[PDB]
RNA sequence: GGGAUGGCUUGUGGCGGCCAAGCGUUCAUAGCGACGUCGCUUUGAUCCUUCGAUGUCGGCUCUUCCUAUCAUACCGAAGCAGAAUUCGGUAAGCGUUGGAUUGUUCACCCACUAAUAGGGAACGUGAGCUGGGUUUAGACCGUCGUGAGACAGGUUAGUUUUACCCUACUGAUGAACUCGUCGCAAUGGUAAUUCAGCUUAGUACGAGAGGAACCGCUGAUUCAGAUAAUUGGUUUUUGCGGUUGUCCGACCGGGCAGUGCCGCGAAGCUACCAUCUGCUGGAUAAUGGCUGAACGCCUCUAAGUCAGAAUCCAUGCCAG
RNA sequence: GUAGCCAAAUGGAUUAACGAGAUUCCCACUGUCCCUAUCUACUAUCUAGCGAAACCACAGCCAAGGGAACGGGCUUGGCAAAAUCAGCGGGGAAAGA
RNA sequence: UGGAAGUCGGAAUCCGCUAAGGACUGUGUAACAACUCACCUGCCGAAUGUACUAGCCCUGAAAAUGGAUGGCGCUCAAGCGU
């Protein structure tokens, strides 16, 4: 197995995580709206339920602009049975849910007015939008934001108000023995530039995305399998090697990057009640 | 038993670790990427290398996806580097090529395209049975 | 592996020398000696039979 | 020390047959020749000792990160080795039983 | 082979089972090269009539 | 082969012809061999051999004494308590350890250096001994955290022994009452030798004269937790 | 601290110092042990390296993959004109080693061996051994007789003095090579009588050595001059544009002693080293007067061992020659010392008999394709200068 | 202006109780106490609990040493049938590799292999080369401060540049003894290594599955020393030929473009990219014995003595 | 909502072009490497002429000991033979250190 | 106990005949048998056995360039005690 799929499981990253947990009173667990139960960290939830009941865990469903509003409301309804959930589109210029999240943090600070301040640490998978949430709450680009996973390598304090601190943390991936490298790559753990044979994960993308969405995305139709799809995409876009041979590897890397970066429409439907 | 064959005279090793050679049988693979050589020694900084008739450990880079994610034993049957046989003849083929086998030496495929080398033919009796030209 | 200086290897080589290579080298030496025989054959004081004296020190000088 | 203990205990655990995976004839034959409960309890004690040795090693490495002198480091090392030795010492009877079974 | 040194020592005679017109020719040194020419390329059973 | 095949071969064919004689001669040479080992082994092998021989000699002396002596519970317990494994069971209000070694602040604290320059600030202090941080503990932020109590040095349970009952139970630590070296060490919760701690004694089965259940008592730490990796305490009764 | 990855040492300490040889002619350090039950024989000989060529051999090696097949092998030709025996040295045993008691010379010595005793022979009066030659005539050789009796009754090791006939070689050198050759076998009296019988006589190479024998070759290697560590010891080159040099050793020292070790690879003299290489098989001893000595039983081309156009930088081989499988320590024109093997052989390769099928006599001055000039003319045909002549 | 713990360490926990040969005490029957023992620290599971850089490491090249031995040699024991091993002993002669991974204490994985053992000579401060701790001057973000600025921090770019001296080392000459030829050998160095195949033999052994070994033979790995017949490489052989631009009026024959460029190219040098070669005696260690006392049995040991490891010392080999 | 409603086509900062800015990857390419070899010019080399400087208490082979963890001079050993040339970078010297 | 006879186990462990002999110290059998030990007698022939104490000697842990009772060397000392 490639060493890139072990990213997010490092001793340094988990030392950073436990440092943030020990230093934080409120823990914002950030979920991808396209895969909430996929991005949920029941490992950290079990640790918080077992060892630190005094720390307040709050769900933040980020990237709700990439999913239908009905599915977002259903996922909020599912998660609010366990923990208080806030939907948010993290952006400096055009945010959503910023006022509700600010009000909830102000309520927590009012509850802990005996302290000098409260600390709110952000946890989740890589590339779920933790730095974007901090930047959107501050209204100013204070934390680095990139579509490349693992942009945040160390923890960082940002002073939100006089009594509210925000703690940015690197993204963690808890180890699961039923998790596959294809599952991790589709969740967004790794960079597809550093993976070998990207073509094999294209059937997973074609399963997750409806066919007509791919048709309007790439203005292409008539493929019977992923190899033909990548070949016609390479010939259309001009991704050719020496002799006009298609650049199927590079086209697959482009498709995987567009799938992760919210350019091809896909979501996981909420389970019906 | 390991894949290194006995009774093999010394010849020039033309394929070090990292070489991509053609896949000369019909197993489904188009090329083999060499990651190791059976019977290689131990020197600092020296890449392991193989010649015609050697068993190597190979990875399929182009071919069927079923063959893609495994390491296969392969036998080098053709090489481009010129080597000498005991009758004084230096010779070489126009490409480097090998066939996928099992650790005992039975072939994965059913037929061989192109000729095979003599050294491969004596050292592996299944390749001698599946070769149309021995050359 | 057994080294070159191994006692069992030495005994193996001694048996080989005594039983196998020995007679062959002896016959060759006999033939060469015979050939070089073919090539080679192809008062006491006043006669030199009594070996007289020819015409740093170990002691202290005295 | 923990790596050596884990290697030996894992070899013992993986080498013995798994009664849940056997054919009914072989499983019931081992249940007749050997007590199946005793067999499973002995191997469970082996696995428990292996896990506890790993836990003790992790705890004492974490303490040795903060140890400040050679005397304190030596006391922590001897403490870890003695606790692992005590864990092995409580396994006197399962090892004899498993050697006879082997 | 066992009576004559064993495997790896015994030297087999390949010309013993040759079938020739005269068995005295079974251990001849057959000429192969003569003045830059292959003798086998010039071997012809009806050489006398052509000569 | 199957079942006891070496014993069956033993029945059918026996030993080698010199097996008994060689074994007898080896058993005879054992005395010379043991003295040669006692005089010629070197180092750790010799030390282990000496301790083993000492143990065998003591065991042999005990066996001989028992054989010479062959020709010649304690506390009253009811019938349902007979044949079970039971403990042996053996003003100035002074603790068992009234005085310990004093620990200076230079030994207690090490300086954590901060800054990117060659000259670095030194205001942060790190506690080098085990601590009890209490429940509902949230760490101070790094800009206002002077005293660093690392997570791997924090403890929550202790092996507390009751002297009268001779029972040692692992009990949760409730608080740190008095560290003998410094009230700052008491405030930081440092667990050292001679420290008076408050322990949860619910598992010990202690009731008061009024019938109320006593679930908090005082124990004294009787070891060095930084050297031992564990907290051992004795109840003050 | 310890070196992280183990690696075997570059070069051997058995061949130190890597300095020039003290003498151009190779020294026989040891002779085979003397067995008095053997008949008297000579243990060494000299020749001149002429060059190399190719053969085809019908291999009879049971157990090998090339058994009953033809193998192409490289061989070295040594031109061996017969030596002349001119002297006899007696050696005694002392608690300080072997000691030369006396030596006896022949009545007549050649000019080429008298040249060895001079540096300016052309200006010389050539008086060497002239007063010695009168000892054979005075008193019927009484002094010669008493020296022979002294060797007979006091000595244990007898060596002849033998020199080469360098005038039969194409070399421009006229000064011959003189060496001591031990007489092994027999009693000391037999050795003395044998040497006196061999005085002033030529000894050919085929009465000292025989085909299928494995011998030792002693010679001085090709000189390379002053050579850096990379070629001299085989060290790994430093990366490209390394400061202060890349064909160097990065650390001659990094530890105590505060010194440079004798075991550290350093630049210096490479080549011109004295070497004794053992176990070389003789494939043919060809005769000088035989005109078809490069012919075999299956190659009926009647030709000599000299390649077409001659040996490059040597000339023609006109005397008896020895064909040796493989390579020898020296170079062309160089004196070679052939010696008997010190011990009885332990291989089947020494017991193998050689059957040559063909010997390459094509030109080594290029890509020669013809074995004889008649073959070249037969392939080419009639040329313009043929009709012009 | 002033500076830059150590005959330490190793393999076996701590606290509390009990027992305890013994030391003591036997006007007090207390107190120390090895060996032990007892209490605390999942029916082969779970995988939904990774718990703090103030202390900084590396890589290359290359040499040597230690043994606390992974492999190779020999040996002792084990239900060790065989095969494969496990535990231990003598042993450092000889080896101990190739890679992926920096969203990071770079340590874990993968394969080849006989095996991929661990350390020192720095790290008890410290000029061979080069990446990180690491930090002059430029700049940005985060935290703190009203601010100059400082830092919990994160990112980016950034000047030390010997050797011709002494010694050591590697090579090369040399006065004195007339010049030269042939020698000896004190002393110093020292070298080979591992695997596979054939036969034994589908035999011993085994219910079956399977499955050896000594003797003999043939190759290969790693190392070492040479060599250039052949095959590749290299071309100022500017040897021959082709070709662009320009110049000598054209042709011929040439110049220039620092070897104009290109094809072949002898010779020389070179490459496990080519070929050849690498050798035998004595004494031992662990152990296994013979004879035989101590000690009327017994005993490989005490006197005497046999055999035995890749070990030691030499020969073969290099210097002289 | 497998893609809705409301707003004057769009719902954007996931901002195009530009860059001796920093980073990852693919094809091609190759002496970066396996694993080194060869050729040319200028040096280095030797000669004629010309001709400095840095630096310099005195000097220069090691081993063990020399309490103040330091020896080059002391003690005890090993040893130890004129005068030299080309190189090397261990040590001493040597960084406007 | 399938079998268990002193000798796979659990618990008892007595008497007779005795010169003396365990409800057995080991080897052995499927169990027996058989051998052996504890103990006794005959032969022999004069001093021994056990446990401690004090001297001297060996072991009672060692790394890494080649070296140190100062060096040679020393064994009824040129070591140790008077
Ligand atoms: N469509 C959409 N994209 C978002 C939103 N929030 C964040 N993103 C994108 O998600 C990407 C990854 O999130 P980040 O801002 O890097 O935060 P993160 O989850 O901590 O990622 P890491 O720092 O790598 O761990 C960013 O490039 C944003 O552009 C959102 O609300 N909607
Ligand atoms: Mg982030
Ligand atoms: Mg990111």
């Amino acid at each position: 197995k490639e060493a890139i799929f072990n990213k997010g499981t490092s001793k340094r990253i988990w030392n950073e995580l436990y440092k943030v947990i020990d230093s934080s009173d409120v823990i914002l667990h950030v979920l991808d709206a396209r895969d909430p139960l996929g991005t949920r960290c029941r490992h950290v939830e079990k640790y918080l339920a077992a060892e630190a009941p005094h720390k307040h865990l709050v769900f933040v469903l980020n990237k709700i602009d990439l999913v239908p509003s009905s599915q977002a409301a259903a996922w909020i309804r599912i998660l609010q049975k366990d923990h208080p959930t806030c939907a948010m589109r993290a952006s400096i210029t055009n945010p959503f849910g910023r006022g509700s999240l600010i009000d909830l943090l102000r309520q927590f600070s009012v509850l802990h007015k005996d302290r000098k301040q409260i600390s709110v640490g952000l946890i989740g998978y890589p590339n779920v939008g933790k730095s974007s949430i901090i930047n959107a709450l501050r209204g100013k680009a204070v934390a680095k934001v990139a579509p490349i996973p693992g942009e945040t390598k160390v923890w960082q304090y940002v002073t939100l108000m006089k009594r509210i601190y925000l703690i940015d943390c690197p993204g963690i991936v808890p180890p699961n023995q039923h998790d596959t490298p294809e599952d991790l790559l589709l969740r967004g753990v790794v960079r597809v530039e550093n993976v070998e044979h990207p073509e094999q994960y294209i059937p997973a993308v074609l399963r997750k995305v409806k066919q007509h969405h791919m048709e309007r995305t790439y203005e292409l139709r008539g493929w019977k399998d992923h190899i033909e799809f990548l070949e016609m995409l390479a010939r259309k876009s001009g991704r050719l090697l020496k002799g006009g041979e298609p650049d199927v590897d590079g086209v697959a890397k482009q498709v995987l990057n567009d799938f992760m970066r919210g350019k091809i429409p896909w979501f996981t439907p909420a389970p019906e009640p | 038993k390991r894949g290194a064959p006995g009774g093999k005279l010394k010849m020039t090793l033309g394929l070090p670790v990292g070489a991509i050679m053609n896949c000369a049988d019909n197993s489904g693979a188009r090329n083999l990427y060499i990651i190791a050589v059976k019977g290689a020694g131990a020197r600092l900084n020296r890449l392991p290398a193989g010649g015609v008739g050697d068993m190597v450990m190979a990875t399929v880079k182009k071919g069927k996806p079923e063959l893609r994610k495994k390491v296969h034993p392969a036998v080098i049957v053709r090489q481009a580097k010129p080597w000498k046989r005991f009758d004084g003849v230096f010779l070489y083929f126009e490409d480097n090529a090998g066939v996928i086998v099992n650790p005992k030496g039975e072939m994965k495929g059913s037929a061989i395209t192109g000729p095979v080398g003599k050294e491969a033919a004596e050292l592996w009796p299944r390749i001698a049975s599946n070769a149309g030209v021995v050359m | 592996a057994k080294s070159a200086r191994a006692s069992r290897i030495k005994e193996n080589h001694q048996r080989f020398k005594k039983n196998i290579a020995g007679p062959v080298e002896a016959a060759r030496l006999e033939r060469l000696s015979a050939k070089l025989m073919a090539i080679a054959q192809a008062s006491g004081v006043k006669s030199g039979k009594s070996i007289g004296r020819k015409d740093s020190s170990i002691v202290f000088p005295m | 020390t923990q790596e050596t203990c884990s290697e030996k205990f894992g070899a013992i655990i993986s080498s013995f047959p798994v009664l849940s995976d056997q054919h009914p004839f072989h499983r019931d034959l081992m249940n007749i020749l050997y007590d199946a409960d005793h067999f499973k309890v002995a191997l469970g004690q082996i696995s428990t000792a292996k896990n506890l040795i790993e836990t003790i090693s992790r705890d004492y490495v974490r303490l040795l990160k903060y140890a400040q002198s050679l005397y304190q480091c030596k006391q922590l090392k001897r403490a870890a080795l003695g606790r692992m030795a005590t864990l092995i010492k409580r396994l006197k009877d399962p090892l004899i039983y498993l050697d006879q079974v082997r | 082979e066992e009576a004559n040194g064993g495997a790896g020592v015994f030297n087999v005679d390949l010309r013993k089972d040759w079938i020739l017109e005269n068995p005295e020719w079974k251990y001849d040194k057959i000429p192969e090269i003569f003045d830059g020419k292959n003798v086998y390329d010039y071997i012809d059973p009806d050489i006398d009539a052509k000569l | 082969p199957q079942n006891e095949y070496i014993e069956r071969h033993r029945k059918l064919h026996g030993r080698r012809l010199d097996a008994e004689e060689r074994a007898r001669k080896k058993a005879a040479r054992e005395g010379h061999k043991n003295s040669e080992n006692a005089q010629n082994l070197r180092g750790l092998r010799a030390k282990l051999y000496a301790k083993q021989r000492h143990a065998q000699k003591i065991q042999m002396r005990k066996a001989i004494k028992q054989h010479e002596e062959r020709n010649v519970p304690s506390d009253p317990i009811p019938s349902y308590l007979l044949d079970r494994a039971n403990p042996t069971t053996a003003a100035r209000f002074s603790v068992p350890i009234p005085k310990v070694r004093g620990i200076s602040e230079e030994e207690m604290f090490k300086v954590v250096k901060t800054g990117k320059k060659t000259h670095k600030k030194g205001w942060k202090r790190i506690v080098t001994k085990p601590t009890f941080v209490g429940p509902d503990f949230t760490r101070r932020p790094v800009k206002y955290e002077r005293f660093i109590r690392p997570m791997g040095l924090r403890y929550k349970k202790a092996n507390v022994t009751h002297p009268t009952l001779n029972v040692t139970v692992q009990l949760p630590i409730l608080s740190v009452k008095k560290n003998p070296s410094n009230p700052l060490y008491t405030q930081l919760g440092v667990l050292t030798k001679g420290t008076i701690i408050e322990v949860n004694v619910s598992d010990l089965g202690i009731v008061t004269a009024s019938g109320k259940i006593a679930w908090g008592r005082y124990a004294q730490i009787t070891n060095n937790p930084e050297n031992d990796g564990c907290v051992n305490a004795v109840l003050l009764v | 601290s310890h070196r992280k990855y183990e690696a075997p040492r570059h070069g051997s300490l058995a061949f130190l110092p890597r300095k020039r040889a003290a003498r151009h002619r190779g020294r026989v350090k040891s002779f085979p042990k003397d067995d008095p039950k053997k008949p008297v024989h000579l243990t060494a000989a000299m020749g001149y390296k002429a060059g190399m060529t190719t053969i085809v051999r019908d291999l009879d090696r049971p157990g090998a993959k090339a058994h009953k097949k033809e193998v192409v092998e490289a061989v070295t030709i040594i031109d061996c004109p017969p030596m002349v025996v001119v002297g006899l040295v007696g050696y005694i045993e002392t608690p300080r080693g072997l000691r030369s008691l006396t030596t006896v010379w022949a009545e007549h010595l050649s000019d080429e061996v008298k040249r060895r005793f001079y540096k300016n022979w052309y200006k010389s009066k050539k008086k060497a051994f002239t007063k010695y030659a009168k000892k054979y005539a005075e008193n019927n050789g009484a002094s010669i007789t008493r020296e022979l009796e002294r060797i007979k009754k006091y000595c244990t090791v007898v060596r002849v003095l033998a020199h080469t006939q360098i005038r039969k070689t194409p070399l421009k050198q006229k000064k011959a090579h003189l060496m001591e050759i031990q007489i092994n076998g027999g009693s000391v009296a037999d050795k003395v009588e044998f040497g006196r019988s061999l005085f002033e006589k030529p000894v050919t190479i085929d009465t000292i050595f025989e085909k299928d024998e494995m011998i030792d070759v002693i010679a001085v290697t090709k000189g390379h001059g002053f050579v850096g560590v990379t070629a001299r010891w085989g060290t790994k080159k430093l990366p490209r544009k390394t400061h202060k040099g890349l064909r160097k050793v990065a650390c001659i020292g990094a530890w105590h002693p505060s010194h440079v070790q004798w075991t550290v690879a350093r630049a210096g003299q490479m080549g011109y080293h004295h070497r004794t290489s053992v176990n070389h098989k003789i494939y043919r001893i060809g005769k000088g007067d035989d005109e078809a000595n490069a012919s075999t039983e299956t190659d009926l081309t009647k030709k000599k061992i000299t390649p077409m156009g001659g040996f490059v930088r040597y000339g023609e081989v006109n005397n008896d020659y020895v064909m040796i499988k493989g390579s020898v320590p020296g170079v062309k024109k160089r004196i070679m010392t052939l010696r008997k093997s010190l011990f009885t052989h332990t291989s089947r390769k020494a017991l193998e008999k050689v059957e040559l099928k063909w010997i390459d006599t094509s030109s080594e001055f290029g890509h020669g394709a013809f074995q004889t000039a008649a073959e070249k003319k037969q392939f080419m045909g009639t040329l313009k200068k043929d009709l012009q002549t």
